[PDB]
């Protein structure tokens, strides 16, 4: 699949020797033309995988992150050269150097067929978010935020690579293809215990599951807009895929290694939505229902049924594309009075319509209206659930009704009531924004059209 | 349009429940000063009105004489 | 029940947008003579909301207490149905008296 | 009781900047400057979706196996088959409690 | 709603709200129109027996029992005004209502349409610009050194001049907007 | 004379039906001249700018930032354990973990010692 | 229903239970029965699609009623003989099923009594 | 359509109108700019009532705060204009 | 149609008005009383309630209180 890789090497010096006036054109076309590329993997097959060579492979799962990757890109750059026009020329390619470098090691992540090389690839992606978030994040706050960032991801991946090596020590091999087909059965003693949590605490993180999740709100309210949307759509999402990928070494002994984490899963899911309810930071908010979308992901890979596997991939797509849209709403609001602050402009339906029904549209696929395939993944895992314990349709059942309720406050609060009579800068939205949440948006009822495309190879 | 409003000196409680608050109020002592204000809700057009059984049976008159023609109707109609 | 309750609340509407957009009764004093066609169909709204034989109404309530009535049924609910349907027309009562009868009790600019 | 004088004062020149300001709002006759067959309704509307929705169901819906399913017709006795032509008997003297 | 608060009510406001309060909650509990004028002689006859009490605290006395019996006896579903506060038009138009300044966003097509009305508004912002800062220096001059005391807000003394702080005043958006 | 109403935390007591409103000192009236006074100072200031034709943007209120800085970034360094702080996390943040737990594993116990019986009424249970 | 007050005030133990009804034989006081005939098969109720409860002892007139109705389809005032033909065989079956009752409740009422007026002479 | 467009000549109308209906104002000695207090000798109480009756008249209610203040039928009718902006 | 606002008078009353309720209050007490007159057995029932007790145990089959 080099076809892919290629380009966007070549996107780096493209950007790197482009007339000062003409990054961000040059850089959104080529991009696009990239993602269309990558559409084209999306032809799988019903058996095996598409195993390019001996170091890449794409698969029924994969495939659509890769494409959801290559087509967030393009959104990011539109949704950042409008904070970034009084930066020099030198510091906005290296900006776009950042995304393009993320881009990358992204698309290598998902496609690696060798569990090292996807953990090389997978600590690999901090360094461009760190740089991005704390060299053009906005607040004071951002140092930390990059601090919280770095050392709860790696005190959790560190380990992982100890697993990993004695794992190629015992078997001979991490190649995923020879780790399936060899799999053998992980005994109940303290050493296979230990081995487990080491093998699925980096993901846990990465979700992050409930109790370790301190460092999204901090990140995805300190960073850049740009940064925001990929740390929202992409990088909780490799938690997901590696968890589900990992998880074929670790029966019989997840039926019971599980419970903790899936209690924690259900009462912090019904945690984050109540924390939704009281927030005065618009950002935080969005940041809280991305923890709880998440621990119903990690409630789907943990139950390890087929309905809860597509499930979970159908869910990690919508929520991706409904955060990075929420975050882009949000930024609009932003940019308008520099304050993030939900309850400081309000009545804005009076003076921006069209915003309005994007709101309106976002805030309905946040709360997972049918047929969306934000509603789809969540039956599924509510489904699996069920068949799991009949009791679960009891804290899934209040999420559903918290969800909805933070969700249509969101909206009441910004859109709805008397507009602020003192903030005179509201001025109209332009061509840029509206079309960044259509590009956002109209993928997603695409996709709910054909959803076997997001449903994983289960 | 152009409409103006009433002479104001026709507003009078006679004849209203307005003159037996007045009459009662006589009894005390004590003065009712908006009555007038009040005599035009009864002083007009609006001096009489139906009952809660005389409304039920509206057309009542109409639909009866209706039915016993057609059925007079109906019972020489037999005789073919 | 579809055909006479939106006739009501239309009806309803009809009042209210008559009276500039009044909404209390206590406001509304006799329209029996000053709204003559929406007097007309409030009355038979009323009437068929009530089960009156041979409309609307009856067809359905009527076939439903008697249904209620010969079953082997709760008796508590048996007794509160009974109870609800006296309290319907009690209510139907009530609008038509205070909407239409009486005198007027709205601002005199009419 | 009542306004002080500079109340008084303050309210009529607020009244006159007001009543100007809404006699401004007035539109004068060219504001807006605008710059530069009978049953038709059941032929666009009902005819050709009624076509397109029966050629859909006739030929491509049909061309499947059990996706317009329907419930069987009632036989009464006396009835005469149209397909057979078999016809179902009478039904079993009735006792005539007239 | 227009008129500046006091920072505290007197005896005879609260007996005159007191009475306001009551005669509409009494003309809530009588619905027809002849009861209420005869009940409504009785409150008042009722107000005025104690008017003419020379001592304030057995007035404050009164003043306080007759409350207690409003909060008894108030009709819980009393009528309120379309309109008012508590009314089912209360808010209604609100989202009709546009502030003045976004017209200066419009894109000069609109603006091509209503020639006149811009130009009438260009006067009157004109007007503002040339009337603030004799706005600022009034309220300057007439100001005590420790701050206002009250919201109250002078008019235009001089010439020429307009009273202070006037421009959200007269430029409201309208009560029927659209 | 009449039956008393008591006010309680989501139905407070009238302003009319408030003893301490009703028996007032100069020290009260000289406390409301002073409140009257902050409110008016506040108006004024936030009229000047709200009139003010030169002014484009968002009229800064520090009582909002100060709002938002206590319930977001104050709380930590006003922080002590103590005996109510550390048993209100114990409990909040423990007791419904297990309680979870024991319901889960003790439903899940159940189904599983059915399931081995070989009565639970599986049939047509094809999608899990 | 009064039978719902001699039930629950009176003698619980001479009035018949409703979900336990009949307790006697069906031949126990008639010296011979006749067995309760029908006249719809069942082909040509389950051709006519009635119900799972309206397959009763009067399903004949209704299949007739039925296909009167098809057959004067456009008068939907036709079909009047054959509806009161079909309520009074209703109404017949509920006059039995009163019968029923009225045979359980006297049947009780007698045992009870002749039990105890024989136990009675045993215990003197 | 709705309403028509009320003018001030009609306010005032009905507000003379209400006034001369009441008992305790003789009709000829009233004037738009008669003081209720000073020219007709009224007390609070029939301020409030007056008040009260420019409310019923109008159809919306005039806070307490404001209502105290007004003293002449010419008051009231600029409120009411000032309210229902009227300015013809 | 222009009907002009009356200040404090009974509003101005068009005969279509009139004559369309009249007709219609008139139409429905027409119904009522000509389906009584054709269907008063939907009201008032239309079959015997018969009285339990007035059966003979001859056809209720209880025997003398002997056996
Ligand atoms: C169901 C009807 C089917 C109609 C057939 C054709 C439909 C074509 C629609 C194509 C997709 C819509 C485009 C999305 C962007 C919105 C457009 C926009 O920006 O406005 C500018 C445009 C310009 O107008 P304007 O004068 O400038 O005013 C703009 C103002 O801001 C204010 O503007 P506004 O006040 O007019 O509001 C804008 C509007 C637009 O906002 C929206 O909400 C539209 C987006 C849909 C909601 C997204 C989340 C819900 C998840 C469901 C996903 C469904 C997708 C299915 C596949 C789609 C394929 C792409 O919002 C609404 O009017 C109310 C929304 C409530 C919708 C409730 C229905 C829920 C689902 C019910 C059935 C859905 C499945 C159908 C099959 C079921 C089994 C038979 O606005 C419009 O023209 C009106 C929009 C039309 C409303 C469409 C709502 C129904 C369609 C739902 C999905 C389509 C299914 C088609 C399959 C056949 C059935
Ligand atoms: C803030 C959120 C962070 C992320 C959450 C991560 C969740 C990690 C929780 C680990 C889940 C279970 C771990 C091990 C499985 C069983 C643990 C033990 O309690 O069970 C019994 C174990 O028995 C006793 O409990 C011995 C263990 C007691 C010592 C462990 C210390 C736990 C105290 C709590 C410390 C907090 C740890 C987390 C720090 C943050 C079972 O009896 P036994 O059959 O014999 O053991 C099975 C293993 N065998 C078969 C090899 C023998
Ligand atoms: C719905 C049912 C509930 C309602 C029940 C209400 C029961 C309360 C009835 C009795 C209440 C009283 O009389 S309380 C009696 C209070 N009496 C006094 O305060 C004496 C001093 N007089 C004055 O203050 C002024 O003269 C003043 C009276 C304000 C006139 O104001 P003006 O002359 O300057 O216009
Ligand atoms: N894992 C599933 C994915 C899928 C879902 C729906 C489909 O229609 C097709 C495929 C297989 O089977």
């Amino acid at each position: 699949m080099l076809k892919i890789i290629i380009p966007t090497t070549m996107l780096l010096p493209m950007t790197w020797m482009s007339k000062h006036n003409m990054i961000w054109i040059n850089a959104t076309v080529h991009s696009l033309l990239i993602s269309l590329i990558s559409l084209s993997l999306l032809n799988q097959l019903g058996e095996n995988s598409l195993n390019f060579s001996l170091t890449f492979f794409s698969d029924s799962l994969s495939a659509p992150l890769l494409v959801l990757t290559t087509w967030l890109l393009p959104l990011m750059l539109m949704a950042s050269q409008s904070h970034l026009s009084k930066e020099t020329t030198t510091r906005k390619k290296l900006y776009i150097t950042m995304l393009i470098l993320l881009q990358l090691f992204l698309i290598m992540t998902f496609t690696a067929t060798e569990l090292i090389l996807f953990y090389i690839l997978f600590e690999a992606t901090l360094v461009p978010t760190l740089i991005i978030i704390t060299r053009w994040g906005n607040q004071t706050e951002r140092l930390n935020a990059g601090l919280y960032f770095l050392f709860y991801t790696l005190a959790g991946s560190l380990p992982l690579l100890v697993a990993l090596v004695y794992i190629q020590n015992t078997t001979g091999s991490l190649n995923f293809l020879i780790i399936h087909y060899w799999s053998h059965p992980l005994s109940n003693s303290w050493s296979n215990i230990f081995m487990w949590l080491a093998c699925i605490m980096a993901f846990m993180v990465k979700m992050p599951l409930y109790g370790l999740h301190l460092w999204l709100p901090k990140a995805h309210v300190e960073a850049p807009i740009a940064g925001s949307m990929v740390l929202a759509a992409v990088l909780l999402k490799l938690g997901g895929y590696g968890m589900m990928r990992i998880t074929t070494i670790l029966n019989p002994l997840t039926n019971y290694m599980a419970y903790p984490f899936l209690m924690l899963s259900m009462w912090g899911m019904i945690m984050t939505s109540s924390i939704c309810l009281r927030q005065t930071d618009l950002k935080s908010l969005i940041a809280y229902s991305s923890v709880s979308h998440m621990a119903l992901v990690i409630v789907a890979i943990m139950i390890q049924t087929p309905w809860s596997f597509m499930g979970a991939t159908a869910l990690m797509i919508a929520h991706g594309l409904t955060s990075s849209m929420l975050f882009c709403l949000a930024n609009t609001n932003y940019e308008r009075v520099h304050s993030r602050t939900m309850i400081l402009a309000r009545g804005l339906q009076t003076l921006l319509p069209l915003m309005a029904t994007w709101w309106l549209v976002a805030s309905l696929t946040n709360l997972a209206l049918p047929p969306s395939i934000n509603l789809i993944g969540e039956l599924f895992i509510i489904t699996a659930s069920f068949s799991w314990s009949n009791i679960t349709i009891i804290l899934m059942g209040m999420n559903m009704m918290i969800t909805a309720l933070y969700s249509l406050y969101m909206l009441i609060t910004t859109q709805r009531g008397k507009y602020t009579h003192h903030i005179n800068n509201i001025k109209p939205s332009f061509t840029r924004e509206n079309a960044l949440m259509a590009l956002h948006i109209l993928p997603l009822l695409l996709l709910t059209l054909n959803p076997k495309m997001i449903l994983g190879p289960l | 349009s152009k409409m103006e409003l009433p002479d104001y000196k026709q507003w009078k409680i006679e004849g209203t429940p307005l003159e037996t608050v007045q009459e009662k109020l006589a009894a005390r002592g004590l003065r009712d000063p908006w009555g007038r204000n009040e005599a035009w809700r009864y002083s007009g057009g609006f001096a009489n009105n139906v009952s809660f059984v005389g409304a039920l049976l509206k057309g009542f008159k109409w639909g009866f004489a209706a039915f016993v023609v057609a059925v007079g109707a109906e019972y020489y109609l037999e005789s073919q | 029940h579809a055909f006479f309750k939106a006739m009501l609340f239309m009806c309803s509407g009809s009042i209210i947008h008559s009276l500039n957009d009044e909404q209390d009764i206590r406001k509304m004093g006799g329209l029996y003579k000053a709204m003559p066609f929406t007097t007309t169909a409030l009355i038979i709204g009323s009437l068929a909301l009530t089960g009156m034989p041979y409309l609307t109404g009856f067809y359905s309530k009527d076939l439903i207490i008697e249904a209620v009535n010969m079953s082997y049924t709760n008796a508590w609910a048996l007794l509160m149905t009974l109870i609800a349907t006296s309290l319907t027309a009690a209510y139907s009562t009530r609008i038509i008296f205070f909407a239409f009868l009486g005198k007027p009790r709205f601002p005199p600019l009419v | 009781s009542g306004y002080t004088p500079d109340e008084k004062l303050r309210l009529q020149q607020l009244r006159e900047l007001r009543r100007r300001w809404l006699k401004d709002q007035e539109l004068s006759p060219r504001e807006p400057v605008l710059p530069p067959r009978h049953s038709i309704f059941a032929v666009t509307h009902v005819l050709i979706p009624v076509w397109i929705i029966h050629y859909y169901l006739k030929y491509h819906v049909t061309a499947k196996p059990y996706t317009v399913v329907e419930r069987k017709p009632r036989i009464f006795p006396g009835d005469t088959i149209l397909e057979t032509g078999e016809v179902i008997p009478l039904m079993k003297e009735f006792p005539d409690q007239h | 709603a227009f008129s500046a608060p006091a920072a505290y009510l007197t005896h005879q406001q609260k007996v005159l709200r007191l009475y306001k309060r009551a005669l509409r909650h009494l003309e809530s509990w009588c619905v027809h129109r002849d009861k209420y004028r005869y009940f409504a002689c009785l409150m008042r006859a009722r107000f005025d027996e104690h008017k003419n009490e020379k001592d304030m605290v057995k007035a404050t006395q009164l003043l306080r029992q007759a409350e207690e019996e409003f909060w008894y006896g108030q009709h819980p579903q009393p009528y309120i005004f379309p309109e008012s506060p508590g009314g089912t038009s209360y808010e209604r138009y609100e989202c009709y209502k546009v502030p003045e300044w976004c017209l200066d966003d419009w894109h000069p097509s609109e603006k091509a349409m209503y020639p006149d009305y811009f130009a009438k508004r260009e006067q009157w912002k004109r007007l503002r610009r040339e009337s603030w800062e004799r706005e600022v220096k009034q309220l300057q001059e007439e100001t005590p050194p420790g701050g206002p005391r009250t919201e109250a807000l002078p008019p235009a003394r001089k010439e020429g001049d307009l009273p202070p702080l006037w421009w959200h005043i007269v430029t409201r958006p309208r009560e029927r907007p659209m | 004379s009449f039956p008393k109403y008591k006010p309680s935390r989501l139905a407070t007591l009238p302003a009319t039906l408030d003893p301490a409103e009703y028996d007032i000192s100069p020290e009260t009236r000289k406390a409301q001249a002073e409140r009257l006074a902050i409110r008016s100072r506040l108006k004024r200031e936030y009229l000047l700018q709200y009139n003010d034709p030169n002014r484009l943007g968002v009229i800064e209120d520090p009582a909002l930032i100060r709002w938002t800085y206590a319930r977001s970034a104050n709380i930590y360094p006003n922080f002590r354990p103590t005996p109510k702080t550390s048993l209100l996390g114990a409990l909040f943040g423990i007791g419904p973990l297990f309680f979870w737990y024991y319901v889960f594993k003790t439903d899940r116990d159940k189904k599983e010692k059915l399931i081995q019986e070989g009565k639970l009424d599986q049939t047509f249970n094809i999608s899990y | 229903g009064a039978h719902l007050a001699r039930r629950y005030l009176g003698d619980a133990s001479k009035e018949p239970d409703p979900l336990r009804m009949p307790t006697f034989p069906p031949d126990y006081g008639f010296p011979e029965r006749k067995e309760r005939e029908m006249v719809a098969t069942q082909q040509e109720m389950n051709d006519a699609q009635l119900m799972l409860q309206q397959r009763d002892y009067c399903a004949h007139y209704l299949i007739q009623l039925l296909k009167c109705k098809r057959d004067s389809f456009p008068n939907f005032l036709a079909c009047k003989h054959e509806q009161h033909d079909w309520d009074y065989c209703e109404h017949l079956d509920y006059v039995k099923r009163m019968k029923e009752f009225e045979r359980e409740r006297r049947l009780l009422q007698r045992k009870k009594r002749r039990e105890q007026r024989e136990a009675e002479m045993a215990r003197g | 359509s709705d309403a028509p467009p009320l003018t001030l000549e009609a306010i005032k109308d009905r507000v003379l109108y209400v006034l001369k209906l009441y008992d305790k104002i003789d009709p000829e000695k009233l004037s738009v700019n008669s003081h209720f207090m000073k020219d007709l000798g009224l007390d609070s109480l029939d301020q409030v009532e007056i008040i009260m009756a420019m409310e019923d008249e109008f159809g919306f209610e005039i806070p307490d705060i404001d209502a105290e203040k007004l003293m002449c039928p010419q008051e009231i009718v600029d409120y009411i204009a000032d309210k229902k902006d009227v300015y013809e | 149609v222009h009907i002009e606002p009356r200040y404090r008078q009974f509003p101005q009353l068009t005969r279509s008005q009139l004559i369309q309720a009249e007709f219609f209050s008139a139409t429905m007490w027409f119904w009522i009383l000509w389906r009584f007159w054709h269907d008063s057995d939907a009201v008032l029932g239309h079959f015997p309630y018969p009285d339990p007790s007035q059966w003979t145990d001859e056809e209720l089959g209880i025997l003398p209180d002997d056996e």
